[PDB]
């Protein structure tokens, strides 16, 4: 069964946690413990293929900068993630791409662009600006809600699809 | 053979337990057989911490911690007066006896309880009193409120903590400090080569453990270090932070501004022995600025450098990195087996509390009212109760207060911002180490000192 070791990055306040967090945990639990193993491990079914996802997410560790260099290498795929109610963070997601391409030390990278919908403040990320970037980088953009788990499966099952068409090519 | 407690119109904590008001989850808590509470209303939190069938340290410790995510510090003070005041009972239809009892097993544990809090709250945490100067006001005219002959001697000692609060040498011998090429005093001299490598890491794992040890609970809770106001609330963590990016950046810049490759094999050699001394402290701080600073993408791909490396630091260094490997598996398991003093590394704590905070509901709904979810909070305490578990226990070494002033002032990115001096960072690796098939370059030599290390081992015997 193959592993896919799938690695979260973005700026605080983003709900990276929220995103990684609905994908693991049950449909219709609203209850988490980080501690244990089953936290960032779970079976799936993506184009009738059984496959292992790991996901890193490090929220909380956004000040210790130089960290982020030994995080992302252990990644094959990065869901690179903005949140629609913060430009700035939007604004980021070109640095943190060109990180990982140093770091993996490749141009093509098994990457998704992943816009966060939590609660207020209201939108000043349109869709389109987010497709566009999406677009000059060359992979896919998956928009979601933390209220709703919509779009969750959509963003990771996406960067999986992504990791297969590198690995043939 | 139950107390007849006054109605809930006059005495709103008389409202008796059900399914919408409080909640439990279904093992008993640890040393005492007490419930263990997984959510309810404020009014029902606020009588179990003032419960008057017994005593509960561990709720009165996780709610002081935790409670101003549901409560403001005045609701709260506002509600253990209200909980103080009890009526008695009105008449049946005649008259003591039931009377009496009420006043000995009502009445006077739950003022105790209500002091206890009292008590808890201004001895450890009372940076809500500091902030708000209105609420020690009315903890103050509260307390002088309180006559009850055995009162006395807590209302007593509440005082006694108020008056303290409002004004802010070793067990056995620490070992001989250490020096290599920098004399004593010789500051303008000192370097990562000329300093001796085990009092780099006794230095740094001083100015660590201190960093570790002043982050308070007040940082943590809330997730507040990840909002616009961290600066404001979580001071002594960032700053902790800066420390350690700082240092890793600095080990990053010594490998790869040392542009002779006999120099940068000392160098990072020199470096893989700090970190063996780091893991003989238990500095995992430490372990972690250096593995960082080798996994980073400047110093990762010097091949050249690594290759002659002596085999014994290799294993030294793959060992460290193993400890972050599968989600820090090894590095958990190692720091649960050791013992203080230790200085642990902070990140792990911190995405744990905030996950914690984001992956679990602030309140749970049951029978359409709505119950504050203690249980989400007892997980958030209990992680900031680990982080205080190796707060106590200092180091047992001499500070060397020129060789710490050096650490303090240290200062690698300069007034460059972070992009620009990692990419600087990044472009001399490409210099001093181009990509393939490019040839290897040779640069002259920048070190007019031995470049030999004096090893990790004491120099005289004590």
């Amino acid at each position: 069964m193959t592993e896919y070791k799938l690695v979260v990055v973005g700026a605080c306040g983003v709900g990276k946690s929220a995103l990684t967090i609905q994908l693991i945990q049950n449909h219709f639990v609203d209850e988490y413990d980080p501690t244990i193993e089953d936290s960032y491990r779970k079976q799936v079914v993506i184009d009738g293929e059984t496959c292992l996802l790991d996901i890193l997410d490090t929220a909380g560790q956004e000040e210790y900068s130089a960290m982020r260099d030994q995080y992302m290498r252990t990644g094959e795929g990065f869901l690179c993630v903005f949140a629609i109610n913060n430009t700035k963070s939007f604004e980021d997601i070109h640095h943190y791409r060109e990180q990982i391409k140093r770091v993996k030390d490749s141009e093509d990278v098994p990457m998704v662009l992943v816009g966060n919908k939590s609660d207020l403040p209201s939108r000043t990320v349109e869709s389109r600006q987010a497709q566009d970037l999406a677009r000059s980088y060359g992979i896919p953009f998956i928009e979601t809600s933390a209220k709703t788990r919509q779009g969750v499966d959509d963003a990771f099952y996406t960067l999986v699809r992504e990791i297969r068409k590198h690995k043939e090519k | 053979e139950q107390m007849r407690l006054p109605s809930a119109d006059v005495y709103r904590f008389a409202e008796p337990d059900s399914e919408e008001n409080i909640i439990f989850e279904e093992n008993m808590q640890p040393k005492a057989g007490i419930p263990i509470i997984k959510a309810g209303t404020v009014i029902k939190l606020i009588e179990r911490l003032t419960y008057h069938m017994y005593a509960d340290p561990n709720f009165v410790r996780t709610f002081l911690t935790t409670y101003r995510s549901f409560c403001k510090p005045q609701e709260l003070l506002s509600l253990i007066i209200e909980r103080f005041e009890i009526p008695e009972p009105e008449p049946t239809e005649a008259d003591s006896a039931e009377l009496k009892r009420f006043r000995k097993e009502y009445i006077q544990p739950v003022q105790l309880r209500v002091l206890n809090v009292c008590r808890h709250w201004v001895e450890h945490h009372f940076y809500d009193f500091e902030r708000d100067a209105y609420l020690l006001q009315r903890m103050e005219e509260f307390i002088g409120t309180v006559r009850g002959k055995a009162m006395k001697k807590w209302v007593e000692s509440i005082t006694k903590i108020i008056q303290r609060k409002k004004i802010a040498t070793f067990q056995s011998s620490p070992p001989t400090v250490e020096w290599h090429i920098s004399r004593p005093g010789h500051i303008e001299t000192f370097d990562l080569l000329t300093l001796h490598p085990i009092e780099i890491a006794r230095q740094l794992t001083l100015l660590e453990s201190d960093l570790y040890r002043a982050v308070q609970p007040s940082e943590l809770v809330g997730s507040v270090w990840t909002k616009e106001d961290k600066e404001i609330n979580s001071p002594n963590l960032l700053k902790m932070i800066r420390h350690t990016t700082n240092l890793t950046l600095w080990f990053e810049k010594c490998i790869v501004e040392t542009e002779n490759l006999e120099e940068r094999v000392a160098v990072v050699s020199r470096i893989i022995e700090i970190l063996q001394v780091f893991q003989e402290l238990n500095n995992f701080n430490g372990v972690l600025e250096v593995v960082s600073a080798m996994n980073s993408s400047p110093v990762y791909r010097l091949d050249h450098t690594f290759e002659q490396i002596p085999s014994r630091q290799k294993k030294i260094l793959e060992e460290a990195h193993e400890l972050s490997e599968d989600h820090y598996k090894k590095y958990l398991a190692k720091l649960r087996s050791i013992n203080p003093p230790c200085v642990p590394f902070f990140g792990i704590y911190l995405t744990n509390i905030l996950k914690t905070e984001e992956g679990n509901p602030e309140v749970l709904k049951r029978h359409g009212k709505e119950l504050i979810n203690f249980s989400k909070r007892r997980k958030v305490a209990e992680i900031t109760g680990e982080i205080q578990q190796y707060q106590n226990q200092p180091y047992c070494l001499r500070v060397e207060s020129d060789i710490k002033r050096f650490f303090e002032n240290l200062n690698p990115m300069g007034n460059s911002m972070e992009k620009e001096f990692t990419d600087y960072l990044f472009n001399k690796s490409l210099e001093i180490e181009p990509r393939n098939p490019k040839p290897l370059p040779r640069f002259p030599k920048k070190y007019s000192y031995p470049l030999k290390s004096p090893g990790v081992r004491p120099s005289n015997p004590r």
